[PDB]
């Protein structure tokens, strides 16, 4: 919703155990809502402190292991599951099917607000660093790298670059650093205008199929495979309403008495996993919150990426 | 009813061994057992078009942009030392006998049928023609391929190694005796004899067989050449590799023993080429075309089966045929 | 359990019994003729079908395969550059009269063989279709790669008849032509039980050997050989 | 623009790799493009080395990938006839010209 | 009904040898037998960035920061000793005959209509004007490409070796023996009359050819430059290797028998250049324009094809050239 006046890498983290499920139903990569909260957590805890606002996340992805494993004349995949804590009686409690990842992010925040003029950039940098060295990002404890060979700071790099060269030697420089990963973005434009094309070759199709049809591999006819412009993930797009907003005390066991609760559904949407030096600037990557509080629509994109 | 077998291998008679090629001069062939051995080297060679034009690369502009793109390769050349002349190619050829029986039969009535129809051969006429035409193929350097169309002068040498020591010396001119006429001589009806004694089982017939060519001082001498795998970059592309044993380059063994294979005059087809290879259904490469068709009932496989299966017994060149297609051996029978 | 017939395979399990973690597994192997082909040890629990179904992948290469093997050779129709292919047909056998060939200008039409040593024929349009009706390859006729050549001649005398696994590639179930025993029956213009006959080998029980016009009628109507 | 994506996606798991690697002992092992391989052994070398890729500034390699990208191209005399040779020599030069822009600023 | 074989593979006639390259003095050239050979060396050579730029870099700065850094090569060079102003340079040459004869074909009845045009030709005008020119171009040393061209003297003695001692010496002398002009002189005749012999068959010939060229002393030498595989750093980038065979070097055989083709006066635009090689489609690849385009009919297929399908006999100065291509040898027909 707003340019970021300077980009603050936060380096490899290892996430342990992060949710592997990412929406009802897609797996894998943990949701974007995930990093958009836990940058907004940081802001919560060590960002008003510093006098910054942190909004926006571009999320790289230098690693990716899931706990799962193939069985045996079945070429699909289940979930690895922990042993819960026996019952009061004894026996084996019901199993809810949780599966999880090793992930290794380094994460683009969008640094704006006055603090950026009181404070050293390393010093901003190291205190939102050891903040989130203690955190949780999609439900996995982070690794804070101890006892390795080379830790790596951060570099808070300001995006009012005093000339034009010096703005593109720097965000080069910060897409040299997050270079084993991935980029990845919102394709809202992409999957509504294959939407259309579906629409062009078959009546009455919704978005549905045509983000079912951005994944799976199609095979022709002549037998070739229906290409793709990049990888086209899955992703949960956010959460339409379900249920009109209720009163904060409204709602019978809610987290908290003070924030209004409403029922949502899952949104589904196309993201894309891209080589990070594909595009102009390292502040397209950022994921943003996008509320609409009104009519629900309560989405995480990619603004100002094309 | 006596039909044919499903497998009938036959074991080859006749086993040449890898022809080592060494490089050396004339008149110093009575001392050619320290001669250096030819080295396969390497020489980048760079073309231009020469190959026909599928009429769209015909345009001047695009031959000109094709001219301007050379192929660069680099070939496997096998050269004489400008001090050499001569080149000397070694073989072993070993005698084995038994031609009649098959490695692998199904039928033994079969079995029996073709070795009686091979004794009656033998019968009315012993491994003689063949032998005496195998040992024209050996007196004549034959298995000199292209070492022997620009010599000024060949010489083979052939030694009867009976236990690992002369038995018999033979020497001979490859020139003189042509590679069109079978003609008859004397050394040369001694050398059949002892090839006639190794075909029918009378004894163990091993010769140790050395070429001398008159090539040229430094001139390129042609080995037998090897199968290119594709794999590397276009620049250097290795277009041609030669066949070498240790450092040294050779002829394939089975390029020599089709070499003194070469003795089949009996095909319908004139007698302007002159003896081909005894082959089934007598196929020449370089010619393309296969003399002795299954159409014109002279191919190996149509003369056996009326041989043996139905006792029409043919004209005694064909026998002679059939015979060295036996000694020649091969995968007979449907598989 | 037992074999399956599928096409000329077999799909024979092993007497033998084991039990791989807590299941009961046997060993399935793949026959095609005399020879084996894929082996996948399969649980006891699997059914016929899925054992079927699981080894239709094996089946299928070896039919993709076969087809390859004996895919039949091809004759180019090309003007008198040589370069332009106005037409191609795939040929049952070459003409016997084509040779180390290139097209001239002299003649407008030539005919061509695909491989590099092209060998061929100026023809003209007529003489074209005459050759392509005379030497022309059914849709099938890479089955006669699988055939051996007595059961393919046209002369009796050399003619032999077909085995129970030489019929067996073409007459029923998943066969290579893909027809039914009762559709193949039709063919031949007699019922089921007769054709089933011939089909039928073993002992001699139901052994009624096929007839030579019959059998090559039953070739000529499945498009794999002699049907021009 | 994937393929020499890749080709960056390389050289950023070849910075997981051991810092100097380049350095062991062959008769072969590709040193034209050791320079842009293993970034790290500047760190080894003091000035056997650093001062080398500092002043070469390597971005040639690209070029010889480039080589490799002219045989992912097919052998086909129609699109050397047509203008779809030079709108391929285009868009190869355009990307390559991108590589060796990204290879050049190493040093930074 | 004749058509063109779809291969029609040519061993090539003229067979070169290596030629080996040493360094001497002027006059000692009869006493040159043991001449030193010459070696190819290492010297290193850094550089000026002194290409055309593409207009971007053409920055003052930028081009400062190029010059800066010159670029480091190891290039292999072959000089003269101090001690030596003349080059020695020595191969042989085989004329085999035979060369309508294909090595390899596919259609009998077109390679006997091709041997029957061939054999036409021989009839009425033999090989004599292509042999007086194969004289011609061993007489000048055009072999010695760039390695006569600022030679004060060039001197070529060919001689004519039969039992391993020399038969008939042709000392020549370069500098008149032009290399435009196709004159006719009595050792000239005498050595075309050999070269005549040799191709039509009629006895074997291998000539041993010296050319020495006074260049100057220590001066540098221009052998065959072969391929680098690009294998090492970038200082010592080996940018040149100069071809050499057992610590000597030499030119390669086929820049040899590419300096006896060029024979050719007879393409179709003007001759005033000079005589070009004998190839298919006339392309010389220092012009980068091919003389005797396809679209003039004037290249060697569509001669050979109008001259022996339908009979149609060109210019015969023009079935000269086709016969030279056919001396030279190739992979004519499809490809």
């Amino acid at each position: 919703v707003t340019d970021p006046e300077a980009l603050l890498l936060l380096p490899r983290l290892s996430i342990q155990n992060a949710n592997a499920i990412s929406s009802p139903l897609t797996w894998g990569f943990p949701s974007p809502g995930a990093f958009t909260g836990f940058v907004h957590a940081l802001q919560r805890r060590v960002g008003i402190s510093l006098d910054i606002e942190l909004d926006g996340v571009g999320i790289v992805c230098h690693r990716f292991e899931a706990q799962i494993s193939q069985p045996a004349g079945k070429r699909t995949k289940v979930f690895n599951l922990t042993r819960n804590p026996l019952n009061r009686d004894g026996s084996t409690a019901a199993i809810v099917e949780e599966g999880r990842a090793h992930l290794e992010v380094s994460l683009l925040l969008g640094v704006h607000g006055d603090g950026l003029d009181d404070h050293p950039a390393q010093e901003i940098a190291r205190q939102v660093q050891e903040q989130a060295g203690a955190m949780r990002l999609a439900g996995g404890s982070i690794l804070p790298w101890c006892n390795e060979r080379f830790p790596a700071p951060n570099a808070e790099l300001l995006m009012l670059g005093g000339s034009d060269e010096q703005r593109r030697k720097n965000q080069r420089r910060l897409t040299r650093r997050l270079l084993p990963g991935f980029a990845l973005v919102s394709r809202e434009a992409l999957l509504q205008q294959h939407l259309e094309t579906l629409r062009t070759t078959l009546p009455e199709a919704t978005t549905l199929d045509a983000l079912l049809d951005l994944c799976r591999i199609n095979f022709e006819p002549p037998w070739q495979v229906r290409d793709k412009p990049g990888w086209l993930v899955p992703i949960p797009a956010g959460y339409n309403a379900l249920s009109p907003l209720y009163l904060p005390g409204e709602v019978r066991n809610a987290r908290d008495r003070e924030t209004p609760l409403r029922f949502v559904e899952n949104l589904f949407g196309l993201g894309e996993w891209l080589s990070p030096h594909r595009v102009a600037a390292l502040s397209d990557l950022l994921w943003y919150h996008h509320a609409e509080p009104d009519k629900g629509l309560y989405r995480w994109s990619t603004p100002r990426f094309v | 009813i006596l039909s044919t077998a499903s497998v009938l291998a036959f074991e080859r008679k006749l086993d040449p061994s890898d022809a080592l090629m060494s490089a050396g001069a004339w008149a110093q062939r009575d001392a050619s057992q320290e001669w250096p051995a030819v080295t396969v080297r390497e020489k980048s060679v760079r073309g231009t078009i020469s190959n026909r034009l599928k009429t769209k690369d015909r345009d001047p502009a695009k031959l000109d942009a094709s001219i301007q793109s050379p192929n660069l390769q680099t070939v496997d050349v096998a050269n004489l030392p400008s001090d050499a002349d001569t080149l000397k190619v070694r073989f072993t050829l070993r005698v084995l006998g038994g031609a009649g029986t098959p490695s692998a039969c199904n039928d033994a009535a079969y079995r029996d049928k073709l070795l009686q129809t091979v004794a009656t051969y033998v019968n009315d006429q012993g491994f003689a023609e063949l032998a005496r035409r195998y040992a024209h193929n050996l007196a004549n350097a034959r298995f000199l391929w292209r070492n022997r169309v620009g010599a000024e002068a060949v010489e083979v040498r052939i030694n009867h190694i009976r236990q690992g020591e002369v038995a018999r010396a033979w020497r001979f001119d490859a020139l003189a005796i042509g590679l069109r006429d079978f003609k008859a001589d004397a050394e040369l009806d001694a050398l059949a004899e002892l090839i006639a004694s190794g075909l029918s089982g009378s004894g163990h017939v091993l010769l140790e067989v050395v070429a001398f060519a008159r090539i040229g001082d430094g001139q390129e001498v042609f080995p037998s050449q090897e199968l290119i795998l594709d794999k590397g970059d276009k620049k250097g592309q290795k277009s041609k590799t030669l066949y070498s044993v240790r450092d040294a380059a050779a002829i394939h063994s089975q390029k020599i023993g089709n070499a003194l294979r070469t003795i089949d005059t009996w095909y319908p087809d004139e007698d302007g080429l002159g003896p081909i290879a005894v082959e089934p259904y007598g196929s020449v490469t370089s010619q393309g075309k296969a003399y002795r068709q299954p159409k014109q009932k002279l191919d190996f496989y149509t003369l056996l089966d009326n041989w043996v299966l139905r006792d029409e017994a043919p004209a005694v060149e064909q026998q002679h045929y059939v015979i060295a297609n036996l000694i020649r051996g091969g995968v007979f029978g449907e598989a | 359990m037992n074999a399956i017939h599928i096409g000329p395979f077999s799909i024979t399990p092993a007497a033998r019994g084991l039990h791989y973690g807590g299941l009961p597994h046997h060993q399935w192997t793949l026959y095609y003729g005399p020879r084996e082909m894929a082996i996948k040890t399969l649980p006891d629990s699997y059914t016929s079908s899925e054992v079927r179904d699981e080894f239709s992948d094996i089946i299928a290469e070896f039919v993709i395969d076969a087809r390859h093997r004996y895919a039949p050779d091809v004759l180019e129709l090309v003007n008198s550059d040589g370069d332009a292919v106005l037409a191609r047909v795939a040929v049952s056998r070459l003409p016997e009269a084509l040779s180390g060939c290139i097209p001239d200008d002299r003649f407008p039409y030539w005919l061509l063989t695909a491989s590099r040593p092209r060998l061929g024929l100026p023809v003209t349009l007529n003489e074209y279709t005459a050759l392509a009706v005379e030497l022309s390859a059914p849709p099938l006729a890479w089955i006669t790669g699988l055939l051996p050549g007595e059961v393919l001649t046209h002369d009796a005398e050399e003619w032999r008849p077909p085995t129970s696994w030489e019929l067996r590639h073409v007459v029923g179930e998943g066969s290579f032509t893909g027809v039914s025993g009762a559709a193949a029956a039709a063919l031949l213009g007699m019922s089921a039980t007769n054709f089933r006959k011939y089909t039928a080998g073993d002992s001699a029980a139901n052994r009624q050997k096929i007839s030579f016009a019959a059998w090559h009628y039953l070739l000529d109507r499945l498009g794999v050989k002699r049907a021009s | 623009a994937q393929i020499c994506d890749e080709a960056l996606q390389y050289a950023a798991r070849l910075r997981e790799l051991e810092p100097g690697w380049s350095a062991t002992p062959g008769c072969q092992l590709h040193d034209a493009e050791q320079l842009w391989l293993d970034p790290l052994r500047a760190q080894t070398d003091e000035t056997f080395l650093q001062r080398r890729l500092r002043g070469d500034w390597p971005a040639e390699v690209g070029n010889r990938f480039a080589n490799w990208l002219n045989r992912a191209v097919s052998s086909d005399s129609q699109i050397l006839g047509s203008p779809e040779a030079a709108q391929w020599s285009q868009e190869l030069s355009k990307e390559l010209t991108m590589f060796k822009e990204i290879l050049e600023d190493e040093r930074d």
